[PDB]
DNA sequence: TTAGAGAATTGGAGAGTGTGTTTTTTTTTTTTT
DNA sequence: CACACACTCTCCAATTCTCTAA
């Protein structure tokens, strides 16, 4: 009889605790009838858990909060009984896969990892931390299935605090030691170990971080990945560890872990958007508005931002084998805004990647095979170019990569696939990725006398794959530098009402790009086709006259990509001479920047070859 | 979360102003541009200064103590308490001084253009000037940055470059 | 017709026997430097 | 070495079979 129960060594009545929690659920209303709304949400969604705020419990009833914190192992099952009783007193014929779990949580940490003490054992705590590792899924047996190997009579045994009461005899027949555990007829539930470090923001000065073990079960297992930051609420357990696996002597010093009751992630940061985006797309100069919205924190390079915008939108993928991906390269000294552009667009785009061409990079560009250290089994770590198979791959320090990595990037750009010839493994991985690269001069600062290729010292074959190439040189001009300095001091005097506005602009830019990618699929009009065709012939004219060469057919492919992307930006769904003219303009601006020899002007064969015509006749 | 005080030596031989700084030190601009002040701690033979240095070191050897310099420096504990008291402050730059900061930055920039072949500078130069002036404001224990702080930060950067040149 | 006293068979307590354990450096070689 | 597990054998006594009286 439930009314006779008290928690062991506690003097708290289980029935009274259940009634107090029931009236809490029935009458708490003011977070600004609260939790009956959550019960209805459970009823329609079908998720068997209820999140409850311990501060709400405290403000409703201090004593109930004290009981919950002190004796969670009994009080939380009491709350489960309370909530299930209420839920099935209402909604009488709704069906749930499981009984509801109450998941009490504190909004902020009550303790930190360094101050956890034996006084806190079997007590509900909340702590903040960063996740270091997450184990494979561990099945925990919940009900053992036994079958008699003599007469096939079966029985089921319930789990008593982690040990089985194995039947020593059969019931149907009477043979001894005949009941065998049928492992895959038994019942199991999910379990997982998590290793959690104290946050860098929470560590004391100059100390090595402390770490705790969490154990999650059932539905909380697969909610947290390594690198995440979480406020975890759970019961601080202490368990013995046996001195060696074949002996039941245990060390006097106990191991500790946290049974997870609740996770709250603390580093995470439709028609109501579509209606805005539809009219905003037909607003005038939306192209300029989006391009200027890109990277507000730096002084403006209009054509660089326009090219990055068209890279984000991309062409149209169709089938044959032509890449819709657009490749962009940025050049300039160290200390220019190119790395800020890379990091910004990596934060912006979905399926993005950011890595360094240098061999010291955090995640490599090429794919490799390694022994998973926590498992010892091989894992195929596909590089960033394969991980960004439907996004932008940002490559900082693009000049410093070794020749093997240059070959890998040549393969990825030409074929949009990465070959795997690892030991045993043979496969063709997919790398339909838009590469945004940032190179440096081999010298300290950009040599004006030498060409782009002569300064960055990358092969002309790989340079020829990029659709656009730009330079971040700053003039020795007061007209530019004075206004840049004004922009910089204003950026210091940035405030939160500007931060929110720029965040809203970036968010609607994200929604715009996602909505474009979702459905909008441009096609070529006849006038656009004629414009592209005569554009290729026009680019060939200037070189074919006088006997040199000024263009080659892959530039027509680049122009097609840019025109399709611009139609995608303006939501036209039909490519037109407007898009083709913008493509020609931006492509020729990129050529004016990158392909300009200091003596003879724009030379096309400086991309097809190392050096240029003047050098070829100087030697 | 620490401030780095680096001391380098030339890759080979003595320092040589004929060459560029990266040629002298053999360390890339990606490292060198992170720093706020690049100082050349020169050393030439100089008879009387060498005599005084040798007298100082010989006194240190024969007496195991610093010689009387006829100056009374602040004790180390007093200096520590002062720096804590002066770094407890968190000054702010007034917006009326933005134009003057702009003028100082652009004229330093344009002097680099006009007289030293446009040697490298960037927006982090202005940021470093502001950090230096705010450090000076902390040092003076005043919660508003001022003309004298900006002037001394500019002067400090200019004299460090003068030591280089 | 029930059940209780004497003899024989089966359950299991426990006495006795046997088993298993408590990153580091120098050198080579191919490829890449 | 020596301190826990793992396994077998033996003896002891508790239950059931058989024959008798209430
Ligand atoms: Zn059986």
């Amino acid at each position: 009889l439930g009314q006779k129960l008290v928690i062991w060594g506690t003097d708290v009545n289980v029935a009274a605790c259940k009634e107090n929690f029931q009236r809490f659920l029935q009458r708490f209303i003011d977070p600004l009838p609260l939790y009956m709304q959550r019960l209805g949400e459970i009823n329609v969604i079908g998720e068997p858990f209820l999140n409850v705020n311990c501060e709400h419990i405290k403000s409703f009833d201090k004593n109930l909060y004290r009981q919950l914190i002190s004796y969670p192992q009994e009080v939380i099952p009491t709350f489960d009984m309370a909530v299930n009783e209420i839920f099935f007193d209402r909604y009488p014929d709704s069906i749930l896969e499981h009984q509801i779990q109450v998941r009490p949580f504190n909004a902020l940490k009550t303790k930190n990892m360094r101050n956890l003490n034996p006084e806190d054992i079997d007590q509900l705590i909340t702590i903040s931390g960063m996740v270091i590792r997450t184990s494979q899924l561990i099945p925990e047996m919940q009900e053992a299935f036994f079958q008699c190997q003599v007469c096939a009579h079966t029985t089921r045994v319930e789990m008593d605090r982690g040990r089985i009461a194995e039947p020593s005899v059969c019931g149907r027949c009477h043979t001894t030691h005949s009941m065998a555990l049928i492992h895959n007829r038994s019942l199991f539930s999910d379990k997982q170990m998590i290793k959690l470090q104290e946050s860098p923001e929470d560590m004391p000065a100059g100390q090595t971080p402390h770490t705790v073990i969490l154990f999650a079960h059932n539905d909380l297992v697969d909610k947290v990945q390594p690198g995440d930051r979480v406020n975890v609420t759970g019961i601080y357990r202490a368990v013995p560890i046996r001195v060696n696996p074949r002996v039941s002597n245990v060390k006097s010093v106990y191991k500790t872990h946290i049974d997870v009751i609740h996770y709250r992630k603390t580093d995470a940061k439709s028609e109501k958007r579509v209606e805005l985006l539809k009219e905003l797309s037909r607003k005038p100069d939306i192209y300029e508005r989006l391009a200027s919205a890109l990277a507000p924190s730096i002084y403006e390079h209009e054509d660089i931002k326009k090219g990055i915008l068209l890279q984000l939108f991309g062409g149209t993928r169709k089938d044959g084998k032509f890449r819709a991906e657009i490749n962009i390269l940025l050049c300039g000294d160290p200390g220019t805004s190119k790395s800020q552009l890379l990091q910004y667009v990596y934060n912006l785009v979905p399926r993005g990647q950011y890595t360094s061409g240098k061999g010291s990079s955090a995640v490599g560009l090429t794919a490799y095979v390694m022994k998973d250290p926590e498992t010892r089994q091989l894992v195929l770590q596909t590089g960033a170019l394969v991980l960004s198979d439907n996004g932008i791959c940002c490559i900082d320090e693009f000049d410093k990569m070794n020749e093997s990595t240059r070959s890998v990037l040549h393969e990825v750009m030409e074929q949009q696939t990465l070959s795997i010839a690892k030991a045993g493994i043979i496969c063709q991985l997919n790398a339909r990725t838009s590469v945004l690269a940032a190179a440096n001069p081999i010298e300290s600062q950009w040599n004006p006398k030498k060409t782009t290729i002569e300064n960055i010292q990358l092969p002309h074959t790989l340079l020829s794959r990029f659709d656009l190439i730009f330079l971040l040189l700053d003039p020795q001009d007061e007209a530019y530098d004075r206004r840049l300095a004004h922009h910089l001091v204003a950026l210091y005097y940035q405030s939160e009402e500007q931060a929110e506005e720029e965040l809203l602009d970036m968010a609607v830019l994200k929604d715009y790009i996602a909505y474009a990618h979702s459905t909008i699929m441009p096609r070529l009009s006849e006038e656009a086709s004629q414009a592209l065709i005569e554009a290729y012939v026009d680019m060939r004219k200037i070189g074919s006259s006088r006997g040199m060469v000024s263009a080659y057919p892959r530039q027509l492919e680049s122009l097609i990509r840019l025109a399709e992307a611009h139609a995608k930006v303006r939501l036209s769904n039909k490519v037109e001479a407007i898009d083709v003219e913008e493509a020609k303009r931006l492509h020729r601006e990129a050529l004016k920047q990158s392909a300009t020899d200091p003596r003879t002007g724009i030379v096309d064969i400086s991309i097809l070859t190392t050096g240029m015509s003047a050098t070829s006749r100087k030697r | 979360r620490c401030s780095i005080l680096a001391a380098a030596n030339p890759a080979y031989g003595r320092y040589n102003p004929r060459r560029s700084l990266e040629q002298n030190i053999q360390l890339p601009a990606a490292l060198l541009s992170r720093f706020d002040l690049l100082w050349l701690i020169q050393d030439r033979p100089d008879r009387d200064n060498d005599l005084r240095l040798a007298q100082h070191i010989t006194y240190v050897h024969q007496h195991s103590r610093q010689p009387p310099s006829q100056f009374e420096p602040l004790d180390m504990k007093l200096m520590r308490r002062y720096i804590a008291m002066c770094r407890e402050k968190q000054p702010m730059v007034p917006e009326s001084l933005a134009d003057y900061i702009t003028a100082a930055y652009v004229e330093m920039r344009r002097e680099a253009w006009a007289s030293k072949d446009a040697t490298y500078t960037s927006a982090r130069t202005l940021l470093a000037i502001l950090r230096l002036s705010t450090a000076l404001a902390r040092l003076r224990m005043v919660d508003v940055v001022e003309k004298e702080d900006v002037n001394e930060a500019i002067r400090l950067m200019e004299m460090s470059k003068d030591s280089l040149l």
